[PDB]
């Protein structure tokens, strides 16, 4: 069952995507 | 003539508590 | 027949589910409390 | 960075309120949401064609974007027939590629380029009371516009022609060589009735008057847009409208949601710009294909049968379908004489590809479920009910801001004064 | 169901109608990153 | 009963928002208020009027 | 400033009439009068109307044996479908009566009369002052009765499947309804029950602790007693935010419903669990949506005729 | 019925034609505010 | 401040420890073949 | 005496301790409450090969009031 | 030659995961647009590089 | 006989309707 494995795991990195950028600018002191 | 004891109880429904309130109103407009 | 046919999943979500009611439970009790020791705090009855 | 609700007055619910007196933020917004609106765009279209079965038709797996690619005729041979899949692919890497380069340029509108382009870029930058910028970019985009309406004109006449599903023998891609531009057929469709058999602007139903109404818009808005950009509203137009921000996104509401009823009516009737084989069939449709199959198979097997005379005096399949007696198709005409269908031609002209676009047509009506189990969904109605919703909510949405850029303009949008309330101000026992 | 070339990379394609649907999301938790000010 | 209910409910959340008192600079009415205050917060005489 | 049409003007704008008119009263005034004198007239003796368009017609009118329960202004018949049906197309006025035009010209005419209210609410509401926001609470239920009258008839494609103008014509409709489309299942109508409900609630309990704070306040004491009698401490502190939910509630459940009517027009449909429990060996296990199945099929095989003569 | 149809149209015009140039007498400019 | 197995511990112990329990019944007849 | 916050046992380290520990003791309880197919057992239900008997093939029914713990008993197979 | 179409594809994945995950967190950083313009311009002319050569490998298989 | 019936309760609805909207008493309590 790669498929659905690999499809979980693209969801998941993608989803990490977005939250990354607020956390790397919240701990840098940037101006979000 | 059709159902007079309808009748009667739709005209005494609509008589009896208007005439009351009337009454009251008219009794208090006096004041 | 009926019976169960995942091994290892369900400790996983446990863990999940057991870290994410405890925050969950915590927070919200805590936005509605605080406004209670206010208001029966000195005005009260 | 952003704002504050002291600095700004609009809390965080209605933080972009906080944008519209900010020139390159707004633009960085919209250029952002522009990109998001291809992103959707092309990844809706990789995953229809990753989801596509050329076997099979369109409106039997729930596809929306690919029948508009196949109805500009790419792909798509008579009879509704898929011959490749490449289009389609490349429509969609391209649209996701542009949303790469309109999400960059909206990100960094939005957090980099200056927060006003009035200052340093005065030909970009505006103010909303200002009655010539504001009319100059109606002018430009009325150009863009116009000069799409071209283009699709243009593909329709020298580049392989769009999809004709009245063409005899069944649909098929054609050239329209000679486009009616007549004024009374092309301005005839605008005021005709919006009720049964008049069908406003949904009647329209062959291509020539399609590709002329292009013509006649992009005209139309190439004159309008350099109108526009060397004049100045009359002092009655001035007297007449609230010239604000907010003034004009109500007025792109109210439009925007006329719009959407119109595209609502349009995929739920017609057929024309919506050919079936790609949509699947209409309700009325899907009625008469059902009776005109029922007819068809009670003559061949030998046990008219149902056929009674519409209010006007024509002839029309009976029964319950008798509300459907509007209906007009390419697999229908042939059939259908100076008054309704001909007795002769109903009997012995029936050719075997009518029958079996009348019972494909029979089993997919419109009748489906939100949990999509059948009576299956048709596109048709998918769209219908989508867009629909989205005109009353657009509605609203011009309600809302109208009254409020009338009340600021006023200027109580905040609330009554508390020391001269203007009803305090009047005869009473009103 | 996408040219051959493509057809490893057919999950990943899976996901991207959803993304838009993400960004609003996004919005929230940024505000969430600034205490709603 | 019932429906007569919900209109009551919101045709008074409609005028009281759409009466409040300007008592606040903020483009935002919510804030333009605390629960120790004398007078109301809506004009009745408006909303009697309209 | 002594012209005419300025004085016309200042009376049509004027606040001291004593029922305000505007320009949308000039344009409503007389369609809901038209509408409401048609009405009147049709409900007392109109005769009857083919509803189905099978020489079949069905009576509605209180000389044509009937009472105010049963009374109703048939819809248009099925014949018509939505083809605009004046009183100058018809051939003459009996063919008028008998097809059933005066709910076309009685619906016609309400709608655009409550299209020109909402108008001039937000009008006086700008001639007074007031904030412009009652023209969107008023447009929920005109959004439903655009819907029951206009949007329904035109996805199923024929005007008499509108609302007919009555009691047991509502309840007809209603019943009808269930029986095509499972409206009991729709999340939408589910939403808008649960906003009506929400509303009924809301309204009571304000109601009690207003009364209850007004003596001879209004929000610092009341307060008391609902943070601790269903906790939500701190919950609707301002007078201001508590309205506005008010506001909000049923607004946005009515038109929640509104719009599951018109996707329901255009025939999606509510839920539908029909043989969703299946046991081994593939027997069908029931559940209560078999039975509301059952009675859905019954009230259906009841609405369609077939055999019509 | 020709004449009906013909009264109709004439009523249905005279009244929106007054609510058109109702609206385009200078509307916003009529309001209690001072702005 | 500092005492515990108050009113407030039972009362969120009680609707806390059911609610567990159940969430975890729910999850594993999800995975029934049926 | 005061009812200490919300917040301070949210910082906690006992807490998270005592619950990060028993919480998925209660899950995994549920989870092998279900599987095990003691929830059967416990609550009747019938499992799914289980509903109709060889002897009946139609939903049960009671028809007795006071000697309905042997009607149960004999409809549900045991 | 459809390895070498994937393989470059997946490249342009990640750099374009890379770009992306960047591009907000220079802009955002306070005085980071400007020190750091040499880097973001040289990404995006390898992101649109390496999405045409991806392009011509798709027009030869 | 019950048509006039009817409509003698809804026109008396009707003028009830209309004095209540036209003949009320002034409301100068709060005003
Ligand atoms: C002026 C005010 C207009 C108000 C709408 C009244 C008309 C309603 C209607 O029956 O409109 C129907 C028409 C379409 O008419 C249909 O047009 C059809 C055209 O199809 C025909 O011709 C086609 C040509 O391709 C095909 O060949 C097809 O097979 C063939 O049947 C037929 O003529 C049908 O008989 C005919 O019913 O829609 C249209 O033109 C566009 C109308 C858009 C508005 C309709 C929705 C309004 C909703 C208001 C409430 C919203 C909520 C408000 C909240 C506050
Ligand atoms: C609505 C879209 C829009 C608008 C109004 C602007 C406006 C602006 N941008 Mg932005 N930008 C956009 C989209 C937009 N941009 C997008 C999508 C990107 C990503 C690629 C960028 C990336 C970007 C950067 C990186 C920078 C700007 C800058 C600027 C400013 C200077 C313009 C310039 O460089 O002169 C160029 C002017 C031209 C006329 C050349 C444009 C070339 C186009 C492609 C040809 C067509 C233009 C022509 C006029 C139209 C012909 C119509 C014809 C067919 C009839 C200006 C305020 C600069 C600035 O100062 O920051 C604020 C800057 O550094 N923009
Ligand atoms: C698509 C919808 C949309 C768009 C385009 C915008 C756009 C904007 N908003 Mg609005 N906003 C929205 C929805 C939207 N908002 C919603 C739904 C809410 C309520 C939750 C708000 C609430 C809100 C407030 C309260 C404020 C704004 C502000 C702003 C501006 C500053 C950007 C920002 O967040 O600060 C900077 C934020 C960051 C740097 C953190 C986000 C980092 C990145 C951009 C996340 C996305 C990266 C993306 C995936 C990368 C694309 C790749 C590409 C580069 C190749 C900007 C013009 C602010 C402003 O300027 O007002 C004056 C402001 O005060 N907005
Ligand atoms: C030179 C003036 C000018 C021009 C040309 C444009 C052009 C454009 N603006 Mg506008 N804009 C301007 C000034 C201008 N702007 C100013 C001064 C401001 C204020 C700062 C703005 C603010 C602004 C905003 C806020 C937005 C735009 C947007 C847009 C784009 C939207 C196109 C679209 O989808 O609509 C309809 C058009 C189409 C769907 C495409 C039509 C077909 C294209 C144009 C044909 C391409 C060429 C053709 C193939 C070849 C023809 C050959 C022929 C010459 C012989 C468009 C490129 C929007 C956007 O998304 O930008 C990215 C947007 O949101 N602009
Ligand atoms: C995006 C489209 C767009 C927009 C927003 C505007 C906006 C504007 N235009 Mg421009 N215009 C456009 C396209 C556009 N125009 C095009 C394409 C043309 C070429 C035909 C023109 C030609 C044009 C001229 C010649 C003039 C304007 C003027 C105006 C201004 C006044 C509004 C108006 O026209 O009266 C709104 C409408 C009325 C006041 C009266 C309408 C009353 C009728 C009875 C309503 C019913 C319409 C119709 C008969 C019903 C049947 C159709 C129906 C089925 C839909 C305003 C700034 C005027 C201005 O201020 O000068 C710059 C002006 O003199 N425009
Ligand atoms: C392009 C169209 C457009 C634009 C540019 C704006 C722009 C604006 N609006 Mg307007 N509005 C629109 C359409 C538009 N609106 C429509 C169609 C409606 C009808 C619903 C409204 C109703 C509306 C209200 C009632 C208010 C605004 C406000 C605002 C401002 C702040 C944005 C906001 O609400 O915070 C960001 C928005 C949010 C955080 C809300 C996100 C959650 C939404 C409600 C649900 C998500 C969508 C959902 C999944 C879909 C459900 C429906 C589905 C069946 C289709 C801003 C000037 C506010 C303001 O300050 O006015 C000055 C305000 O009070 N607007
Ligand atoms: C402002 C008041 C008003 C309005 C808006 C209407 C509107 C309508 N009436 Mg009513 N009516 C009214 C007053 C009004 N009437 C009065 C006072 C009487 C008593 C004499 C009647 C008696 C009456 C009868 C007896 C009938 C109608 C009918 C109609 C419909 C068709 C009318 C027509 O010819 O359309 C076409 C009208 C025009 C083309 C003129 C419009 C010209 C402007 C300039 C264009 C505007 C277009 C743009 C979209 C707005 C329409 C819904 C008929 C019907 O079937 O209704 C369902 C019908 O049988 N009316
Ligand atoms: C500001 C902000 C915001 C928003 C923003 C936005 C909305 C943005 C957008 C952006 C965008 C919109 C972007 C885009 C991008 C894109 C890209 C980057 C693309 C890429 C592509 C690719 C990578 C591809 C691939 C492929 C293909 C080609 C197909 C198939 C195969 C494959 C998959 C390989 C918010 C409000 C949230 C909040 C605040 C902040
Ligand atoms: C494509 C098409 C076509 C054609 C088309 C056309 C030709 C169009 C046109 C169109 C047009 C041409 C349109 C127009 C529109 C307009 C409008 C929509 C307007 C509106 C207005 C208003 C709304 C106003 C208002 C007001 C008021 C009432 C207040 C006071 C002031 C004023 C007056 C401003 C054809 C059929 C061939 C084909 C198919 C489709
Ligand atoms: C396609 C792709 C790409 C890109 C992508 C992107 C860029 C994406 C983005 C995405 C994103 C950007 C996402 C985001 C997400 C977010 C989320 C998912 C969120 C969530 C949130 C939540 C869930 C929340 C909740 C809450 C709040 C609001 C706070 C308070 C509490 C509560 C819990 C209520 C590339 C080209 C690289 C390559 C290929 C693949
Ligand atoms: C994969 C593919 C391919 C290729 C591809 C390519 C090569 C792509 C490219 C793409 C691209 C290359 C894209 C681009 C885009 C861009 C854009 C989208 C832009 C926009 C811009 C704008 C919008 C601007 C504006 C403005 C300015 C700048 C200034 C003035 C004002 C205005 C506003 C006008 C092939 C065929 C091999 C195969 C199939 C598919
Ligand atoms: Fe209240």
């Amino acid at each position: 069952n790669i498929e659905l494995a690999l499809t979980l795991v693209s969801l998941v990195l993608v989803v990490s995507a977005g939250p990354l950028v607020v956390v790397l600018l919240s701990a840098r002191g940037g101006n979000l | 003539e059709v159902n007079i004891y309808g009748l009667t109880a739709t005209a005494l429904f609509i008589i009896i508590p208007t005439s009351f309130l009337l009454i009251l109103y008219v009794k208090t407009a006096s004041t | 027949r009926a019976s169960t046919e995942q091994t290892t999943k369900r400790a996983m979500l446990g863990l999940l589910a057991g870290a994410v009611a405890g925050a969950l439970l915590v927070a919200p009790a805590e936005a509605i409390r605080i406004p209670s020791h206010e208001f029966t705090g000195g005005m009260v009855k | 960075g952003g704002r504050d609700q002291e600095t700004t007055g609009f809390a965080w619910w209605s933080g972009n309120a906080r944008l519209i007196n900010l020139s390159g933020k707004l633009l960085g917004a919209h250029v952002a949401h522009a990109g998001l609106i291809v992103f959707w765009a092309g990844a809706m279209n990789l995953f229809e064609v990753s989801h596509f079965v050329p076997e099979k038709p369109m409106y039997e797996q729930g596809l929306i974007l690919l029948p508009h690619i196949a109805t500009l005729g790419y792909g798509v041979g008579p009879g509704g027939e898929i011959i490749d899949t490449f289009p389609y692919f490349v429509s969609g890497v391209l649209h996701l590629i542009s949303s790469a380069v309109l999400g960059f340029g909206g990100v960094y509108h939005s957090l980099i380029g200056p927060e006003t382009l009035e200052e340093s870029y005065p030909f970009f930058g505006y103010v909303w009371k200002d009655k010539n910028k504001m009319t100059n970019i109606l002018g430009y985009h009325l150009i863009m516009l116009g000069l799409g309406a071209w283009l699709l004109v243009w593909k329709a006449m020298y580049f392989g022609g769009v999809y004709d599903t009245w063409a005899p023998g069944g649909g098929d891609v054609r050239v329209i060589t000679n486009p009616t531009t007549n004024a009374a057929v092309i301005f005839g469709y605008l005021v005709k009735s919006p009720f049964g058999g008049d069908g406003w602007i949904c009647s329209v139903d062959n291509m020539e008057d399609i590709i002329g109404g292009h013509i006649w818009i992009g005209t139309l808005e190439i004159l309008g847009g350099i109108w526009h950009i060397y004049t100045t509203p009359w002092p009655w137009a001035r007297r007449a409208f609230v010239w604000s921000g907010e003034a004009y996104l109500s007025y792109s509401l109210g439009a925007i949601g006329v719009m959407g009823f119109i595209a609502c009516c349009m995929s739920w009737f017609n057929n024309t710009a919506y050919p079936s084989e790609f949509y699947g069939p209409t309700g009325p449709e899907a009625s008469q294909s059902q009776a005109f199959t029922f007819l068809v198979r009670d003559q061949r097997l030998g046990a008219g049968k149902y056929l009674m005379r519409s209010p006007t005096g024509e002839i029309i399949f009976g029964g319950e379908t008798m509300r459907f007696w509007d209906f007009r198709g390419p697999w229908l005409e042939p059939l259908r004489g100076p008054n309704g269908l001909d007795l002769n031609k109903l009997k012995n002209d029936i050719q075997p590809w009518q029958e079996r676009r009348a019972a494909e047509y029979m089993t997919h009506a419109p009748l489906g479920s939100l949990n999509s189990v059948g009576g299956f969904v048709s596109p048709r109605s998918w769209l219908a009910c989508s867009h629909f919703c989205l005109g009353f909510f657009f509605f609203i949405g011009h309600l809302w801001h109208a009254g409020r850029a009338r009340a600021a303009a006023a200027g109580f949008e905040k609330g009554i004064d508390r020391f001269d309330e203007p009803v305090l101000s009047m005869r009473p026992l009103d | 169901k996408l040219p051959e070339a493509y057809a490893p990379f057919a999950p990943i394609v899976d996901v991207l109608p959803v993304i838009p649907v993400f960004f609003i999301l996004l919005a929230f938790v940024w505000q969430a990153a600034v205490s709603f000010r | 009963g019932v429906l007569g209910a919900a209109l009551l409910c919101a045709i008074h959340g409609a005028t009281v928002e759409n009466t409040l008192f300007e008592d606040g600079d903020g483009a935002n009415t919510f804030r333009a208020f605390n629960p120790t205050q004398a007078e109301e917060t809506y004009s009745m005489v408006t909303a009697n009027r309209f | 400033n002594s012209s005419l049409w300025a004085r016309f003007c200042e009376w049509i704008t004027s606040t001291e009439n004593r029922l305000y008119i505007g320009w949308f009263g000039v344009i409503m005034i007389p369609c809901l009068l038209t509408a409401t004198s048609v009405f009147i007239i049709a409900f007392i003796a109109a005769p009857p109307v083919d509803i189905d368009g099978i020489r079949e017609p069905v009576s509605g009118s209180l000389l044509y044996g009937n009472n105010i329960i049963t009374g109703a202004v048939i819809p248009t018949s099925n014949a018509i479908g939505l083809h605009f049906y004046p009183i100058w197309e018809a051939a003459s006025l009996d063919e008028w009566l008998y097809n059933g035009g005066p709910y076309q010209l009685i619906v016609c005419h309400f709608l655009l009369g409550v299209y020109c209210y909402m108008g001039r609410e937000w009008e006086l509401s700008f001639r007074l002052g007031m904030r412009p926001w009652i023209a969107v609470a008023y447009s929920a239920p005109v959004a439903a009765a655009s819907a029951v009258f206009l949007v329904y008839p035109i996805g199923q494609g024929s005007f008499s499947d509108g609302m007919p103008l009555g009691i047991s014509g509502t309840f007809n409709f209603m019943i009808v309804f269930q029986a095509e489309h499972n409206i009991l299942m729709h999340p939408f109508h589910m939403l808008g029950v649960a906003g009506v409900f929400g509303g009924s609630l809301f309204s009571a309990m304000h109601g009690s602790l207003v009364t209850s704070s007004l003596i001879r306040y209004n929000i610092v004491a009341a307060h008391g007693y609902f943070g601790r009698l269903i906790f939500q401490y701190a919950s609707f502190n301002n007078s201001r935010s508590l309205h506005f939910f008010l506001a909000a509630w049923p607004v946005i459940g009515i038109w929640f419903t509104a719009l599951g009517l018109s996707t329901m027009a255009f025939n999606l449909n509510g839920f539908n669990f029909n043989q969703s429990v299946v046991d081994s060996q593939g027997r069908v296990l029931n559940t209560w949506a078999d039975i509301i199945n059952r009675a859905n099929l019954g009230m259906e095989v009841m609405h369609e005729r077939n055999a019509h003569n | 019925m020709l004449t009906l149809k013909i009264f109709v149209y004439t009523v249905v015009t005279f009244f929106v034609c007054l609510f058109i140039f109702g609206f385009l007498s200078n509307d916003p400019a009529r309001n209690p505010g001072k702005n | 401040v500092y005492p515990i197995f108050t009113v407030r511990w039972l009362a969120i112990h009680g609707i806390a420890v059911p609610t567990i329990f159940f969430l975890g019944a729910i999850t594993a007849m999800q995975f029934i073949q049926r | 005496p005061v009812e200490r916050p919300f917040s301070d046992i949210l910082t906690s380290i006992r807490y998270w301790v005592i619950h990060s520990i028993t919480v998925p003791a209660l899950f995994i309880a549920g989870w092998l409450f279900v599987s095990t197919g003691l929830a059967y057992d416990v609550f009747g239900t019938p499992r799914p090969n289980e509903y109709f008997t060889e002897d009946r093939q139609e939903a049960p029914l009671i028809t007795d009031r006071f000697n309905a713990l042997e009607q149960v008993k004999k409809l549900s197979g045991n | 030659m459809t390895s070498i179409l994937q393989v470059a594809l997946l490249a342009l994945i990640f750099v374009s995961f890379a770009l992306v995950v960047g591009v907000p967190v220079v802009f955002a950083t306070p005085n980071g647009w400007t020190d750091n313009k040499g880097a973001v311009f040289s990404g995006l002319s390898l992101w649109l590089l390496l999405v045409f050569v991806v392009g011509i490998l798709n027009s030869f298989v | 006989m019950e048509a006039l019936v009817y409509t003698f309760l809804l026109v008396g609805t009707l003028g009830i309707i209309f004095f209540s909207i036209f003949f009320r008493d002034p409301p100068r309590m709060i005003k």
